[PDB]
């Protein structure tokens, strides 16, 4: 599979994949009581999804890379922490599944941890809705 | 020729049924045409033939409606009004399927229908059965239909004109299901009768369609079978059981004739090979809900003494594994225990105060 | 009363892998463990148990004659499938009472070697494996 | 045993059956303190019960398999998560058990973990009782 | 059939190493570790697998003739690259049935040895390793 | 083509520790192990690695002729200072291609032995250290 | 599978020479010169491949 | 020799007679008008025909 | 292996025969052709002997 992070026309592909990925969905259920009878629900709509990834910016060209020809490290982190800051609106896909949505970023952290330059980060997304706007009847 | 980027568009009719894969719903219909003269597989509805009469096409769309999947496959064979049937049963003995139907026959049609049916059953072991109007088989090969009127639509169809859905809808069902109490959306009405009217039909081996719990649904899954000896015991009379027979025969025979009839000598090691294959095949089976849960294959070893006393040899001086392990030539003999599960059609409620 | 004539020597083992006779077999084993759970009770001084699910476990070792092995497994774990095998073994020693065959299902072979050689040294590979379950042929 | 979940006549069956299930209850009691005797208790009202289950969607043909013709792991997904979406009434039921009840779905996760490209899930479901008002 | 002459002896072993042949090799191992994931259903009481990967391991010994290793590994691991190699091996007795070459490749070694002697003591070297991918030249 | 006269003997090697020859020397080892990380991706089966880091190990035996160790070590370790030493090994066999020369530096020991005698026994000293770096001098 | 000298008809073919047979011991009919003749017999044994099956199943 | 044959055929359970013995021989001495002379019986199924009912029982 | 039962994918039809007949040649000694189990397939491997003496046999 592949993951990208694009903005417009601005498009970032990972260099290598992580070792996994899951999604988290929720639904609102709201708690009431009936004297005598007990708790009750009800529904109260969903929840947005949210997803972490974990990997490395490698500093050299590794025989388990995606592809040839990404930048450095510390130019990946440039460009995501940048977007971080703006709060843009971003789409961010898995191929081969079903995860393709707007996302916006909560959380960035990157390290560096051995003698190899390569930088570990953590990326935390949430996803992205928009509401219609009421149109004047004719 | 290579040509400018396009985009192609083509339109489909969404069915929710999924077509059955087993060999199994493989329908054969005979029906007498003046025009196209041949044999036809059918596979969906865009590729029936054009130049065909509508009442044919009719027929033909009555059989590809199925229960919860499509019919598999239909083999159409057509033939001229002069023509003889035994022209078409003759052309037919040689392919495989599972149900036959004529939505056109006169009685001397029928009788040669059943008796070609009884023939290939019983003398040259072939599993074939067909289903017909108002025909008094009394064999499990024949499944009879005997309900004048249905009123689809806006048309009526005769008894001998709705053979072509009932087939379509035995062989659309599954086999870890029955086929009473299926209830036909398409019927809307059907000529009246009396509850004890439809018992005594049901008694006398007949498949009809009847109105229960708001709904028009067939009464009861028994073919042609009533009379009942010890060789031939009350659960041949359903249709569930002789369709899981056949098919187990079926494709134990597939097995043996593909991996094993020619290509393999005859020891001892490869009967057990052999036997290890058929034993892998029943449990293939018992993880569905077809059969029990315990299934044994074995040697025959009454079969092994009375073949080699027939050779000659003198059994008194051998002992048992001599006698399981010795030479036979190019024979082998097998036996199995099954037992076969049947659908719940009653209920026996025992209340308390 | 026993004799010292009917231990089966392993000499006379036989053992078809995927219907297929292997002639350089030099050992077969397969065996089934069960798992317990310690019940105790307070009041009580004995401690007593109960079956909860049970396991297969074998392996096979074999002289290095061909690659037997590799031509069985093929690509067929790069390539994401999961296969599985049938194996027969039988025991007949001419001065025993009888012959004892075993058929054990669903095998799923653990590794694969592609080179294991030493100057001076003869070649043989060995291969575990766990089944699932297993049948009864002959019983002595 | 088998696992079902059914929307009016929609069902659908769990490929693969879980390695453990665990149903929790519980029960309010409300408590008092009285001058020189101590604390009292009375009973209060039940809890709704609650239910997680863990396993994955296969993407092939296993042996452990519970039965043949499930969907495409994705598919599974989908299916669940529009159900969660719009806030549907299911009957979840087990098979061999005295667990058969309306639920509603409270949380869906998914992930791959593997080479294999199968989907472990977890879900988690709520009871669900209707409230009855009276008319004269 | 099978006859004692038709099992390999590892005299008749050779072993390609970066292209260039070693002629003081000792004995030479690669083989697949697959991984298992047990499943457990409730209400069952047999327990099953799936495969989940795979990886490669393997080691070399040589007898002590020269320094090849440190000029194969040199400064490469120090200045922080990473040193990839590519390893063949043959096996050709002649009284067996044929030849058998495989390529071993993306090897990564395991350590380096500096110096490892005694009085008395004929030198060797040890050389564990690890790899990712392989492919059969000669079938037997 | 390679030879048996070749081989390295060990009842050739010499050993320089601060600068001091040992006569009295039995075996010396000096090793560079590299740590790896295990890279792992879903949706493919295989597993990778790459390099960490590596640490240096070997260690030293003697025959027991005199109290070369406490007088090196001295009150060094006691008083709270932090000594590192340099050791040079050659291994020169006149029936080899040539001499092979290392530089071992900043060896840190291990331990210190005081007393370690028997009755009817020999006395021999054991020294294990760890070091970070190296030179070679002469490659054969 | 066996191989062996053929003694009776190495028997018949002196009787048929004319050699007198009597006082003669068995080694020395066996070893005795025939001309340019040589009498053999073997005995062997061959399979057939499966072809035909039968399977009784009890429902 | 004819086409190879290839019959799988369905029948009833049967039950199960007893197991033999290898050792223990009665004679019986009957009197009937017919069926004269020494009989072997190894099975229960195979009684002379001709015998009277009461013999057989 | 045996001819028996083996099938030919290039043959697409022959003329009809019933089971009694193939029979009854298989018994006289002819090797045929024959429709079974949805193919074409060489009925039995039999060649044209059919007089059988005490020492000649059915092998």
């Amino acid at each position: 599979m592949e993951m990208w992070l694009r903005q417009a026309e601005d498009r970032f592909r990972f260099p290598v994949f992580p070792s996994s990925f899951s999604i988290n969905g929720k639904a609102a259920v709201n708690s009431s009581s009936i004297l005598k009878i007990g708790e009750i629900a009800t529904f109260g709509g969903v929840a947005l999804k949210s997803i972490s990834i974990s990997s490395f910016f490698p500093n050299k060209d590794y025989t388990f890379c995606d592809y040839t020809g990404f930048p450095s490290p510390y130019d990946c982190v440039n460009k995501i922490e940048k977007w971080m800051k703006e709060g843009f609106i971003l789409r961010f896909t898995i191929t081969e599944t079903n995860i393709n949505m707007e996302v916006i970023i909560e959380g960035f952290s990157y390290e560096e941890r051995d003698g190899t330059r390569d930088v570990y980060f953590t990326l935390d997304l949430k996803e992205y809705k928009r509401i219609k706007i009421p149109k004047v009847t004719p | 020729a290579i040509g400018l980027p396009s985009i192609n568009i083509s339109f489909k009719e969404l069915a929710t049924t999924v077509k059955e894969r087993s060999a199994r719903g493989i329908i054969a219909m005979v029906l007498k045409d003046a025009k196209a003269l041949g044999l036809n597989e059918i596979h969906e509805k865009e590729d029936i033939p054009v130049d065909l009469s509508a009442e044919n096409k009719e027929y033909i769309n009555l059989a590809l409606m199925g229960n919860v999947n499509t019919p598999n496959k239909l083999l159409v064979y057509v033939i001229e009004g002069e023509a003889d049937i035994q022209t078409a049963l003759d052309f037919l003995e040689t392919k495989e399927f599972n149900y036959l139907c004529m939505p056109k026959a006169v009685e001397a049609d029928k009788t040669a229908i059943k008796n070609w049916i009884i023939k290939l059953r019983d003398i040259d072991k072939v599993k074939v059965k067909a289903v017909l109007g108002k025909v008094v088989g009394n064999h499990e090969g024949i499944i009879n239909f005997t309900t004048e009127d249905v009123l689809v639509g806006e048309k009526k169809y005769s008894v001998d004109e709705f053979t072509s859905r009932v087939a379509g809808l035995i062989a659309g069902t599954p086999l870890s299901q029955s086929v009473t109490y299926t209830k036909l959306s398409d019927v809307v009405d059907i000529p009246k009768m009396t509850k004890v009217d439809a018992e005594s039909r049901v008694n006398k081996g007949e498949l009809i369609l009847i109105k229960e719990a708001g709904a028009i649904r067939i009464a009861r899954g028994v073919n042609s079978l009533t009379e009942l000896t010890a060789e031939k015991g009350e659960m041949f009379q359903k249709i569930k059981i002789v369709d899981t027979l056949d098919i187990i025969h079926s494709d134990i025979r597939k097995v043996i004739i593909d991996d094993y009839i020619g290509k393999v000598t005859n020891s001892y090691d490869n009967k057990c090979l052999l036997i290890v294959a058929i034993k892998s095949y029943l449990e293939e089976l018992e993880k569905s809900a077809l059969i029990e849960s315990d299934s044994t294959v074995e040697i025959d070893f009454e079969a092994q003494k009375s073949y080699l006393k027939s050779k000659g040899v003198d059994l008194s001086y051998m002992t048992l594994q001599e006698i399981k392990e010795a030479n036979t030539g190019s024979k082998v003999f097998l036996k199995a225990k099954i037992k076969v599960l049947d659908a719940m059609e009653d209920i026996d409620l025992s209340i308390e105060i | 009363n026993m004799e010292a004539r009917n231990v089966m020597s392993g000499t006379w083992g036989e053992l078809w892998l995927d219907g297929n006779k292997v002639a350089e077999v030099k050992k077969f084993q397969a065996k089934m463990e069960f798992t317990k759970e310690d019940i105790i009770i307070a009041g009580q001084m004995g401690t007593d148990t109960k079956y909860m699910g049970y396991k297969g476990k074998g392996s096979i070792t074999l002289y290095h004659v061909s690659s037997r092995m590799h031509k069985l497994i093929g690509e067929k774990i790069k390539r994401g499938s999961e296969p599985r095998f049938v194996a027969i073994s039988k025991l007949n020693d001419p001065d025993s009472y009888g012959a004892e065959r075993i058929a054990v299902k669903n095998i799923a072979f653990d590794d694969l070697t592609l080179a294991d050689w030493e100057v001076g040294v003869k070649g043989e590979i060995e291969a575990p494996f766990t089944f699932t379950e297993y049948d009864f042929l002959d019983i002595i």
